[PDB]
């Protein structure tokens, strides 16, 4: 019978339930003072029914209330609070072209036609074109599912055919755009609100993170400020000038669009530094994007760096406990997290730092009751072989500089 | 822009082809509002979205994109006035395009 | 009737082409 | 106070023959290759509107002469019904198609025609305009049906990834095409076309599982058949072909249960008693 | 037999109808199978109450379910949204005439709420009981009986509900007519939020020239952002400061009126620069000209430069047609092309070079049919000679602060 508010910890508004004794007293000395109130009975059960009705009340109305928060909501409720700060909820798409096909003579190559990349690729042509005699075609082509995907540059496998065409394939002239996905970012758009809590804003580190973070695939942004103006170095990244935003931007998105972004968000006149050599990876070298400023007048050059990449590796050892057998799920809820599907904490991203603490937290999350015992992960360079077991530590710094992977695959299991 | 006739009933539902989309909009009258729970192909897409003048019903963008369309009222609704007073207009992708680029600069 | 479904029958046997 | 329209599509317009003159509608609609079919009497009508009608309606022009490259070869007509009182309508769509025959059944002193319409009956189309596909699965040979038919198309059934060789190399004209997607797959999933739009779905699943239909009140008694419920009704503007229906009878109780329409007979006559929708339907699944 | 009415998709609310018998069913359940749920037994009653409730919930729950989405919500809800960015919904007052002049005889009393009227409607209610003394005349006190702005112009005002013994009323010009105002709408609400939103999603440059473009006479803007870090030529204009905007105006509108847009549209932190020596009018003097902030009672100084005036001179040798045209017809169109009467062409705005190829389009278009022989270009200082044979180019390209003017009579029609 009453509303508890919490009202710094969990923020939350919980009902109390223990109701049942208030319908009771609510019978009593409105229907009398020595109504039978006891099961077994028309009044016991109606006081019942009335209770459980009046607890289901309280349940939705606390529920309904907790929803202005976030942290507690879901789909349509907490985009409510999303578009408050007009953070978008965000669409889906699918859609390739210039892909080549090398073919017999005069084929009829008609739409739809079924292909296959690695990762289930599902590819169909847009319209029907019909083979040129000298053999060589390019189609334009779209993808089944509605994720973000990356098709090799070379031709794997396709389904329809008259038997003489032999092959398509992916040129580096072919235009691919990583689509964006619904939300999928569902229990992370928790996290990505925190980040892009200022889209609304401009001319502030912040308000360029959010909408550098706005752009489609555009994983994870840093942005760094220079407020003290002696070059040296702040929270990482030597600084060559005194004034100027240094932005790291991961993911796989259009130079243009993002340099559009980044010039729309630019805060008045302070420039762009990205030197240091090692201080991530230069987008084009000296003099960076032009792009054109909507203001009409000059072509400006705006400049960012993208993360040195890192892969990592994850050995896991485990005691099966419980009673509980599960051979190969361990290494999905790692890569869930360093994806950052998990809620409220964010996964491997450019500002991160693979621990080996975290990593055993995320096993324990997804799966408990199998007790973790060692979690070593260590880590390399993109390319290189195994650091061998003599590197796997407890931790590694990964500075602001850099972002790291977890493949599948790296991540070995063993029971104990 | 198209047109969706209405009938002066405070609660109802209008089952229609739009934009190569089957959508089917139950327009009720809640205390003193209007709210339409709108599906679109079998599968619901949202439900009780309180109805106004001028604001998309479908406003978080994944239900409108890629050009899905929109549903917008010329004002306020009102059952009372359905039909004639009042109407609700489709737009598509390109039109309601067009209309957000509009309304995003008043 | 059944003139209707005589109709009907011979509707069925009409397409584009004599062959 | 029954509301029953004839609306012609003429190169003067529309001339929609109300429900003040004697008019009688007997349509048949069916999930099948056939095109669904309506019968239509016609009385009171004048010399000038026979001259405007009758003298349209034609199988020549295509035959013995050329004058055809699009519609307009053949008159299209839809019909609305449904029932108005208190001032609002329920004025629906019930059929959509083409003339093919004409005659006259009463003569005078009312002289009283009766055409046939048939759904789809622009069969006379560019002889296929775009080639088949030449492998493709069975969703896409229905996406490229619908496409050359003009009609949208609501493809829902378990048969759609699977491949064909050669998915309709023989058909000669637009017509065809329903009869190949019926020929293919003929235990249960049989493709229509109903007004204009064209379903290809299981028989045994509802194109639309939000739109069921609820019946309480029939005339006569819902029944059992060899597959399903067989009932009548009153015209009520929400039932149509192959969409799902919530039986819930009186004088048959083991009848109840939800329902796929299978078939539909609808019989209109403004100024005759009949005026009732006949439903076949089986159980869904 | 709740169900979940909360569900993700927003709140579902069933009809009236299947509450009722939801809630009938529950009472059936409990109290017997075959109980009278009739509406005038006690069960009955008791059904109807159950099912006002938890249908009042259900609708109170679906009207406040997605409050804090502000391009939907309503009421107290959107006044609370709208008060983050300082819109604040008015109050409807209504207007507040005092010392109303009232002729009358004698003692003659006139009571609260008289109901004079003005001229064109606007009936307004006395608001004070007075007595006319013995020199005949006094003054009232009235208040609108609608809401707004109401006119209450100098004037007789007509009386609709008199005693006997008050002979008229008038508005003399001693009294203090106190507007009223009428309240803010709900849309026009969310529309202020969507016009804050436009303001502040703009960087230091766009947001410089929509300012400075809406004010009137204001023909073209130039807005140039150094964001280098050193005292440089970027494009053409060179600067005095490393970190530095410049912008230019044209056209001849009023030195506050800009001087506010500017100071409005102010980035902050990066100052303005009249630039070095001839880089456009440093008008104003050395120091730039200051403004009052609307919000606080401390002021801004703001610089911005007039574009270099140049005098164009035009040469061109038409052969005349078969129609007949005067040379007066040639100059007025380039006049009207130069000033940018035009359409799609923007003319000779600031930083917009001289080509007396693009003159020839003007002309042709303008005047069809006439043959051009040679058109030429020549560009002088404001209040010169004018140039001399030989000076004239096929082609003057003009810098990023100057603009050139056309007149009549700087255009030579030779018809040869």
């Amino acid at each position: 019978a009453n509303y508890n508010y919490i009202v710094d910890t969990g923020v939350i508004v919980a009902d109390t339930a223990d109701v049942l004794s208030d319908v009771e007293a609510e019978f009593r000395a409105a229907l009398g003072a020595n109504i039978n109130l006891a099961a077994s009975t028309p009044q016991g059960s109606l006081v019942a029914a009335e209770a459980i009705a009046r607890s289901s009340v309280m349940r939705n109305e606390a529920r309904i209330a907790n929803t202005i928060n976030p942290n507690v909501s879901f789909g349509t409720f907490l985009d409510a609070i999303c578009a408050l700060m007009g953070i978008e909820r965000g669409s889906d798409l699918s859609t390739f072209g210039y892909g080549v096909q090398v073919t017999g003579r005069s084929q009829t190559r008609i739409s739809t036609g079924s292909r296959v990349q690695t990762p289930a690729g599902a590819i169909f042509t847009v319209l029907s074109d019909v083979t040129i005699p000298a053999g060589g075609v390019a189609t334009i082509d779209i993808k089944s599912q509605e994720y973000g995907n990356i098709p090799l540059p070379v031709g794997n496998l396709i389904i329809i055919d008259g038997t003489i065409g032999w092959s398509g394939a992916k040129v580096i002239a072919s235009t691919r755009v990583d689509p964006g996905s619904r939300q999928m970012s569902d229990a992370e758009l928790k996290n990505a609100r925190v980040n892009r809590l200022a889209i609304q804003g401009r001319n502030s580190t912040m308000a360029i993170k959010a909408y550098v973070s706005a752009v489609p695939n555009v994983t994870s942004v840093n942005v760094i400020e220079n407020n003290t103006g002696a070059v040296q170095v702040v929270n990482g990244v030597s600084f060559t000038l005194p004034y100027a935003v240094w932005v790291c931007v991961a993911g796989n998105p259009d130079k243009q669009a993002v340099a559009d972004a980044l010039w729309a968000a630019h805060n008045g006149g302070t420039p762009w530094d990205y030197g240091a050599t090692n201080n991530g990876v230069p987008v084009d070298g000296p003099n960076g994007v032009p792009v054109r400023d909507p203001a009409s007048g000059r072509k400006y050059v705006v400049k960012w760096t993208t993360p040195i990449m890192y892969d990592g590796y994850v050995n896991v050892t485990v005691q099966q406990g419980s009673s509980s057998v599960a051979p190969e799920a361990i290494q999905n809820a790692v890569v869930n997290y360093a994806q950052g599907k998990v809620e409220g904490e964010e996964g491997l991203v450019v500002g991160a730092s693979l621990s080996a603490f975290e990593v055993a937290g995320a096993i324990a999350r997804e799966i408990p009751g199998i007790y973790i015992k060692l979690c070593q992960v260590a880590c390399v360079a993109a390319g290189s072989p195994a650091p061998a077991p003599g590197d796997f530590t407890s931790e590694y710094v990964m500075s602001a500089f850099g972002q790291a992977t977890i493949s599948v695959g790296n991540v070995r299991v063993t029971f104990v | 822009m198209k047109k969706i006739p209405l009938t002066a009933v405070p609660n109802q539902a209008i089952s229609f082809n739009a934009g190569s989309s089957y959508w089917k909009i139950r327009l009720y009258q809640n205390m003193d509002m209007m709210n339409a729970d709108i599906s679109r192909d079998g599968v619901i897409v949202c439900h009780g979205v309180r109805c106004f003048g001028g604001i998309p019903l479908l406003q978080y963008s994944r239900q409108y994109r890629p050009d899905y369309g929109n549903f917008v009222f010329d004002r306020d609704a009102d059952w009372t006035l359905f039909g004639d007073g009042i109407n609700l207009f489709y737009l598509d992708g390109a039109e309601f395009a067009e209309y957000q680029a509009l309304a995003t600069r008043k | 009737q059944l003139t209707t479904a005589i109709q009907d029958a011979q509707n069925d046997s009409a397409t584009k082409i004599l062959y | 106070k029954r509301i029953l329209r004839v609306t012609f599509n003429m190169p003067y317009g529309p001339e929609v023959i109300r429900e003040d003159l004697d008019v009688r509608v007997r349509i048949m609609k069916a999930a099948l290759r056939i095109q669904n079919r309506a019968t239509m009497e016609i009385f009171g009508l004048t010399t000038q509107l026979r001259e405007s009608l009758l003298s349209q309606f034609t199988a020549w022009k295509h035959r013995q002469r050329q004058v055809g490259r699009e519609d307009e070869l053949m008159i299209k007509v839809s019909v609305e019904a449904g029932y108005s009182d208190q001032g609002r309508e329920q004025v629906s769509r019930v059929f959509v198609g083409e003339v093919a025959i004409v005659d006259i059944i009463s003569p005078p002193p009312d002289i009283g025609i009766r055409i046939q319409c048939y759904t789809r009956q622009i069969d006379r189309t560019k002889t296929i305009r775009n080639m088949p596909p030449a492998n493709t699965t069975f969703v896409k040979f229905v996406e490229w049906g619908a496409n050359e038919m003009g009609l949208n198309f609501i493809c829902d059934t378990s048969y759609n990834d699977q491949v064909l060789k050669n998915p309709g190399r023989s058909i000669t004209v637009a017509s065809a095409i329903l009869a190949s997607i019926q020929d293919m797959y003929m235990p249960d999933v049989a493709a229509f076309v109903d007004d204009d739009i064209l379903i290809v779905k299981d028989r045994d699943k509802v194109i639309r599982p939000d739109e069921v239909t609820n019946v309480n009140s029939f005339v006569g008694i819902p029944s059992w058949s060899e597959w399903g419920v067989e009932f009548q009704c009153l015209f009520e503007p929400s039932i149509r072909v192959a969409g799902g229906v919530a039986v819930e009878s009186l004088m048959n109780p083991s009848v109840n249960g939800n329902y796929v329409i299978t078939a539909l007979e609808y019989d209109l006559a403004s100024r005759d008693r009949p005026f009732y929708i006949k439903v076949m339907g089986s159980p869904a699944a």
